[PDB]
C-alpha cells in the first residue's frame, strides 16, 4: 500500500553561528506546519501533498560542534542560517567545512532582515568570497531593517507579502515593487543561467532564447543542489513573520529525500573488512545508526537512532555489531506532528528514540542479527581543555563517578580519568563553556557538590651536585640480637631523560666488604626512598648512585638492615646534594588568523610560553611555544576571546625541565607548610 | 617591483625550502603563498653557491603574482666564503679574527656591485669594510 | 566490609559497581568476601584458557 513515499521525507538540520535565530525559525516552522522533531508540511499555498520533515536543531556554539558533526553525518540536507547584519562568521566557516566533509546538500537562509545594517546581497557575496561557495539567490529582500516588508520570488517573478495580522499564516502574490523590477530581472537571469548549467539540453534551450518552464527551472536547481555545486539562498525575518514559509517550500523543492542520498557505506562483520552498502528501502535488512544518547529522568537512557534500511518494531532484539551485543529494542515513539505516536514500525528514513538500551553508545550500528554490518565510525576529536574536579563529601565522591560516567556516555568528546599521581579526578572537554555545562548538569541533574580546580602539576625532585663518601650505618645491636648494616655511597645527577628508568645503580664494591647477597637489598632500600624525596616528598628522578664502600657483621648483618643503612645514607646525601623541585613543560601549537596572531602571543608571553617559532599557514600562522602545564589552563576560552572564535590549539607533554628558582622555591615552602 | 607594503627582503636559502618557518623569516601581517616562490628560484638557484645567503624580496603585485628581486650573496657571507671564517660577530677589537687584503674584495666587488647599489664597483668596497668588522674582521693590505 | 580481589590484575577505578561473593582468604585477617571477576565491572580476565567459569572468561575464539 503506497502510504507516504520515503521520497516525501526531508531529514534536515538547522545550523548557524551562535546567535543567528534558528530554533525561533524552527518554532515558526512548527507553528505554520501545525505542530529532534517531526513535522508535516504541505506548502505555504497547500500546493504539495503532505511531506514529512524530520528536523534536527544543531547547537550554535563551537564547544558543542561535536553534536553538529554527529547530526550532519546522520542527516540528508541542511538549512544554513546566516545573520543579515553579521554575515558569514568564523563559526559559520567551521560548520560549513563539517557539512562539506559529509557532502550534505544544503540551502541558505539570510535571517535578521528586520535589524539595523541588514544587507542580503552582502551576505550572498560573503558566502561566495569566504566559504568558496556558489550562492544562487532564489529570493530578493523587499526593503531592509524597519522597511523590510516581504521578498521577491525570482522563479515566479512575484512579490510575496505576508499578512502581519495572522503572524504570516496567509500571504498574497503581488507585482514586484517598481524600484526593484530591474534588480529582480538581473537576478532572475542569473538564476535561469544557473539552472541552464544543470544539463546540455537546458543550456541549448537557454542559448536558443527558449524560456525555461518553472518545472524545468526547479528540477535543474534541485539537481545541482543535490550535487553540492550551488547553494540556493533564501531570505526573510520572523516576529513580523517572513521567509520561513517560503524557505520551507524551498526545503521541499530543493533538499534531498533519503532516496536521493547515496547508499550508506558499511563493513561486513566477516573479519576481512568487506565493503557493503545499505539502500534506503523498507525491503532491505535492518540497519540503523545510534547518533545521540540523552539521559531522561523518567524513562532512563534515550538512544536516538536513524534507520537507513529495513524495518524494526518496538521490542526487537537486534545486534549492536560495533559492540557485538544483542540489544532488544525498548519503547520507541515518534513526534507525529504534536503528539508522540509510539511507533511499532520504524521504517527506512525515520528518526526515533529507543528507551532502555544498555550497551549502546553514540556512533554504534544497530542491525539485523542475520545480516551484520558496521556502518562507518564517528571519529571524535581529542579534548582540548582539562580541569580537576574534587568532591566536597564522601557521598559526593561515589555520586561524582556515577554522574561523570553518564555525561561521558552521552558526550564522547567528554573524558574522565583519575590522575595516578595527584589522585584527582580530571575532566576534559571540547572547550570550557562545554565543561561549564557538564559541571552545571553534574551539580543540578545529579546535584553532586564539587570544587573545580586545576590539574595538579606533576612535581618531581632531583639533585644539582655530586656528593661522595655518604655514610649510612644502621647499627642497632639491641632487643635480642643486633641488626648491623653499613654502606657508603656517591650520589650524582644524571642528564634529564638520559635514562628511561630515571635512576642508575653502580655496584663498585671491592674486597667483599659487603656480601653480594645484601647488594640487592641496598639498591631496593634506595629505590623505596626514590618514591618519596626528602625535600617535599615527591618522586626523585634523574639520579645515579654508586655503592663503593661498606661493612658487615657475620651474625648481626641483615638484608633489611643494609636497606635501612641505604635509606640513611640516601637521606643525608640528598640533603647535601642541593636538592631541587622539577617541572613539566608542554609543547603548544596554536592555529590563528594572521590578523589575530599578535594577541595569541601577548597572552602566551605572560603565561611564560617560550615561543620556539611559527609556521604561517593558510588560515594564518601556526605558532609554537614551550608553556608550563600550570599556565596552560583556561586557555581554550582565553584564546576564543582574543581570536573572536577562529583559533584552535593543541598541547603535548614535552620534557621534565627545571622549574624557575622562584616557582620551585615557592612550592617547596608551601609543601613544607 | 611595487610599493613598500609588500616588501620583505628575505630568503637565506632555497634548499631549506619553505620560507615560512624560522629558516625563512617574516610571512606575518602580509599574506602570500610559500611554495609559489622557489620554483622561479629553481631556475635561478644553480648559479649561486651555497653558504652565501642572497637577499631577495617577496614583492607581490596587485594581481597576486610574486617573484623575487635577484641580488647577490653580499659583503657579510663572502667574508665567510673568500676568507674562510664565519660570522662570530661582536669582537673587532678584542682578539684577532682575520685580516683581508685590498684586492681580495675588489675581485668580488664586481659581483657585489650587482648586490650593492650606490654607484660603482670601487665605491662599494668600504661597505664590505662595514659588516666585516661587525662580524669581527680587520682589513689592511 | 572489606572484600577481596581475585585474578592477578584488575580493571579498577575506585568507583565501580562490583559484585561480592563469599569466601575467606585465610591470609588477610579482616577480609572475608571474594569478588566475582566475571560480573558487572570485572570482565574476562587476561590470558586464560582453563577453568574459564571462574574468573568469568568466555571460551576462546576457536
Ligand atoms: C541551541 C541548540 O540547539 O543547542 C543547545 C542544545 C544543547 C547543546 C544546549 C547545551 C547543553 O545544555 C546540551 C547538553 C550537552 C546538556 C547535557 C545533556 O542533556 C545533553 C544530552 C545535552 C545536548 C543538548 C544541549 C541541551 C545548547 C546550547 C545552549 C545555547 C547557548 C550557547 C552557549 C550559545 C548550546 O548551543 O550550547
Ligand atoms: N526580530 C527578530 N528576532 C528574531 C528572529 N529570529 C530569532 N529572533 C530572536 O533572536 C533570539 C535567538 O533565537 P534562537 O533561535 O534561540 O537562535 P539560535 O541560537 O541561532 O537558535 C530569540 O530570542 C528570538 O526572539 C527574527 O527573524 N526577527
Amino acid at each position: 500500500a503506497r502510504t507516504t513515499p520515503i521520497a516525501r521525507y526531508r531529514n534536515i538540520g538547522i545550523s548557524a553561528h551562535i546567535d543567528a535565530g534558528k530554533t525561533t525559525t524552527t518554532e515558526r516552522i512548527l507553528f505554520y506546519t501545525g505542530v529532534a522533531t517531526t513535522a508535516f508540511w504541505s506548502g505555504m499555498a497547500k500546493q504539495y501533498e503532505p511531506h514529512r520533515i524530520n528536523i534536527i536543531d544543531t547547537p550554535g556554539h563551537v564547544d558543542f560542534t561535536i553534536e553538529v558533526e554527529r547530526s550532519m553525518r546522520v542527516l540528508d540536507g541542511a538549512v544554513m542560517v546566516y545573520c543579515a547584519v553579521g554575515g558569514v562568521q568564523p563559526q559559520s566557516e567551521t560548520v560549513w567545512r563539517q557539512a562539506n566533509k559529509y557532502k550534505v546538500p544544503r540551502i541558505a537562509f539570510v535571517n535578521k532582515m528586520d535589524r539595523m545594517g541588514a544587507n542580503f546581497l552582502k551576505v550572498v557575496n560573503q558566502i561566495k568570497t569566504r566559504l568558496g561557495a556558489n550562492p544562487v539567490p532564489l529570493q530578493l529582500a523587499i526593503g531592509a531593517e524597519e522597511h523590510f516588508t516581504g521578498v521577491v520570488d525570482l522563479v515566479k517573478m512575484k512579490a510575496i507579502n505576508w499578512n502581519d495580522a495572522d503572524q504570516g499564516v496567509t500571504f498574497e502574490y503581488e507585482d514586484i515593487p517598481a524600484d526593484m523590477v530591474e534588480l529582480a530581472n538581473e537576478w532572475h537571469q542569473n538564476l535561469i543561467e544557473s539552472a541552464a548549467e544543470a544539463s546540455e539540453e537546458l543550456m541549448e534551450k537557454y542559448l536558443g532564447g527558449e524560456e525555461l518552464t518553472e518545472a524545468e527551472i526547479k528540477g535543474a536547481l534541485r539537481q545541482r543542489v543535490l550535487n553540492n555545486e550551488i547553494i540556493l539562498v533564501t531570505c526573510g525575518s520572523a516576529f513580523k513573520n517572513k521567509g520561513v514559509q517560503a524557505m520551507l517550500d524551498a526545503v521541499i523543492d530543493y533538499l534531498p529525500s533519503p532516496v536521493d542520498v547515496p547508499a550508506i557505506n558499511g563493513i561486513l562483520d566477516d573479519g576481512k573488512d568487506t565493503p557493503a552498502e545499505r539502500h534506503a528501502s523498507d525491503d532491505e535488512p535492518f540497519s540503523a545508526l545510534a547518533f545521540k544518547i540523552a539521559t531522561d529522568p523518567f524513562v532512563g537512557n534515550l538512544t536516538f537512532f536513524r534507520v537507513y534500511s529495513g524495518v524494526v518494531n518496538s521490542g526487537d532484539t537486534v545486534l549492536n555489531s560495533v559492540k557485538a551485543a544483542r540489544e532488544r529494542f525498548g519503547r520507541i515513539v515518534q513526534m507525529h506532528a504534536n503528539k508522540r505516536e509510539e511507533i511499532k514500525e520504524v521504517r527506512a528514513g525515520d528518526i526515533a528514540a529507543a528507551i532502555g538500551l544498555k550497551d549502546v553508545t553514540t556512533g554504534d550500528t544497530l542491525c539485523d542479527p542475520d545480516a551484520p554490518i558496521i556502518l562507518e565510525r564517528m571519529e571524535f576529536p581529542e579534548p582540548v581543555i582539562s580541569i580537576a574536579v574534587e568532591p566536597k563529601t564522601k557521598a559526593d565522591q561515589e555520586k561524582m563517578g556515577l554522574a561523570l560516567g553518564r555525561l561521558a556516555k552521552e558526550d564522547p568528546s567528554f573524558r574522565v580519568w583519575t590522575d595516578e599521581e595527584s589522585n584527582q579526578t580530571i575532566i576534559a572537554g571540547m572547550g570550557e563553556l562545554h565543561l561549564d555545562i557538564i559541571v552545571d548538569r553534574m551539580k543540578r541533574e545529579f546535584n553532586v557538590e564539587a570544587n573545580v580546580g586545576k590539574p595538579q602539576v606533576a612535581y618531581r625532585e632531583t639533585i644539582r651536585q655530586k656528593v661522595t663518601d655518604v655514610e649510612g650505618k644502621h647499627a642497632k645491636q639491641s632487643g635480642g640480637r643486633g641488626q648491623y648494616g653499613h654502606v657508603v655511597i656517591d650520589m650524582y645527577p644524571l642528564e634529564p631523560g638520559s635514562n628511561p628508568k630515571g635512576y642508575e645503580f653502580i655496584n663498585d664494591i671491592k674486597g667483599g666488604v659487603i656480601p653480594g647477597e645484601y647488594i640487592p637489598a641496598v639498591d631496593k632500600g634506595i629505590q623505596e626512598q626514590l618514591k618519596a624525596g626528602p625535600l617535599a616528598g615527591y618522586p626523585v628522578v634523574d639520579m645515579g648512585i654508586r655503592l663503593h664502600f661498606g661493612s658487615y657483621h657475620d651474625v648481626d648483618s641483615s638484608e633489611l638492615a643494609f636497606k635501612l643503612a641505604a635509606s640513611i645514607a640516601f637521606k643525608e646525601g640528598f640533603k647535601k646534594a642541593k636538592p631541587v623541585l622539577l617541572e613539566p613543560i608542554m609543547k603548544v601549537e596554536v592555529e590563528t588568523p594572521e590578523e589575530n596572531t599578535g594577541d595569541v602571543i601577548g597572552d602566551l608571553s605572560r603565561r611564560r610560553g617560550m615561543l620556539k617559532g611559527q609556521e604561517s599557514e593558510v588560515t594564518g600562522v601556526k605558532i609554537h611555544a614551550e608553556v608550563p602545564l600550570s599556565e596552560m589552563f583556561g586557555y581554550a576560552t582565553q584564546l576564543r576571546s582574543l581570536t573572536k572564535g577562529r583559533a584552535s590549539y593543541t598541547m603535548e607533554f614535552l620534557k621534565y625541565d627545571e622549574a624557575p628558582s622562584n616557582v620551585a622555591q615557592a612550592v617547596i615552602e608551601a609543601r613544607g607548610k | 617591483a611595487k610599493k613598500v607594503q609588500a616588501y620583505v627582503k628575505l630568503q637565506v636559502a632555497a634548499g631549506m625550502a619553505n620560507p615560512s618557518p624560522p629558516v625563512g623569516p617574516a610571512l606575518g601581517q602580509q599574506g602570500v603563498n610559500i611554495m609559489e616562490f622557489c620554483k622561479a628560484f629553481n631556475a635561478k638557484t644553480d648559479s649561486i653557491e651555497k653558504g652565501l645567503p642572497i637577499p631577495v624580496v617577496i614583492t607581490v603585485y596587485a594581481d597576486r603574482s610574486f617573484t623575487f628581486v635577484t641580488k647577490t650573496p653580499p659583503a657579510a657571507v663572502l667574508l665567510k666564503k673568500a676568507a674562510g671564517i664565519k660570522s662570530g660577530s661582536g669582537k673587532p677589537n678584542k682578539d684577532k679574527v682575520g685580516k683581508i687584503s685590498r684586492a681580495q674584495l675588489q675581485e668580488i666587488a664586481q659581483t657585489k656591485a650587482a648586490d650593492m647599489t650606490g654607484a660603482d664597483i670601487e665605491a662599494m668596497t668600504r661597505s664590505i669594510e662595514g659588516t666585516a668588522r661587525s662580524m669581527g674582521l680587520v682589513v689592511e693590505d | 566490609v572489606t572484600s577481596y580481589i581475585g585474578g592477578e590484575g584488575h580493571n579498577l577505578q575506585e568507583h565501580s559497581v562490583i559484585l561480592i561473593r563469599g569466601g575467606r582468604v585465610k591470609d588477610l585477617p579482616g577480609v572475608r568476601y571474594h569478588t566475582v571477576r566475571g560480573a558487572l565491572d570485572c570482565s574476562g580476565v587476561k590470558d586464560r584458557k582453563q577453568a574459564r567459569s571462574k574468573y568469568g572468561v568466555k571460551r576462546p575464539k576457536a
